[PDB]
């Protein structure tokens, strides 16, 4: 309760809210699941002044995301999709759309928040260890494990991304992670040791 | 860098 605290306070330093109407309730509650995340990580977040941009429109309407207009991301080959009809991103920036957490929501992630935050703590906390060697032998036994195969099976930041989602999620989530994905589900444990 | 969520 004490720890669940601290990490909302620290996510007070890093998540963004947009300007003019938008969902507060959601807002909160999309808060309110990153502050399951290890303190370390939201820490570590906190001191690179990585900001959790929360959007009540596209992210692509955002003028720092507008040069991906039209643009179709990485694994997205085939869905017809571009990055104005993607809900979230993650990486050296964070943007999400609120409301659009859930699954089946415009994305197939457990949910799009912890997916989103995740590349960002691989990328800038971790210094990119889903491409570590360490990582891509895990990924290579585990990586279609957790469905979407050739997505998450494909890109090694992508299954790091989603596995961390599983971890921090809820203890459903969790579970299904260390059933599925033991190696993984030890490696996140030790990760966050 | 920039990462999309699983299609
Ligand atoms: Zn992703």
């Amino acid at each position: 309760s004490t720890t669940i605290q601290q990490n909302k306070d620290t996510l007070s330093q890093i998540v963004v809210f947009p300007t003019g109407n938008y969902d507060k309730n959601e807002a909160n509650a999309m808060v309110n699941r990153l502050a399951n995340i290890d303190g370390k990580y939201l820490n570590a977040l906190k001191q690179n002044n990585l900001k959790i941009k929360l959007l009540s429109g596209k992210l692509t309407d955002e003028k720092e995301y507008a040069y991906l207009k039209g643009v179709v991301p990485k694994g997205f080959e085939g869905t017809g999709k571009t990055w104005d009809d993607v809900p979230g991103l993650g990486g050296s920036t964070v943007a999400l759309r609120i409301g659009f957490s859930n699954k089946g929501k415009g994305h197939d992630a457990i949910n799009l928040e912890l997916h989103a935050t995740a590349h960002a703590i691989d990328h800038i906390v971790l210094n990119d260890i889903s491409k570590s060697a360490q990582f891509k032998q895990i990924f290579a036994k585990e990586g279609r494990s957790l469905g979407n195969v050739n997505f998450l099976g494909v890109y090694p930041e992508e299954f790091f991304a989603e596995s961390f989602a599983y971890y921090y999620l809820n203890q459903d989530t969790n579970s299904k992670l260390k059933s599925a994905c033991p190696q993984t589900y030890s490696f996140l444990q030790n990760l966050a040791k | 860098e920039v990462n999309p969520p699983v299609p």
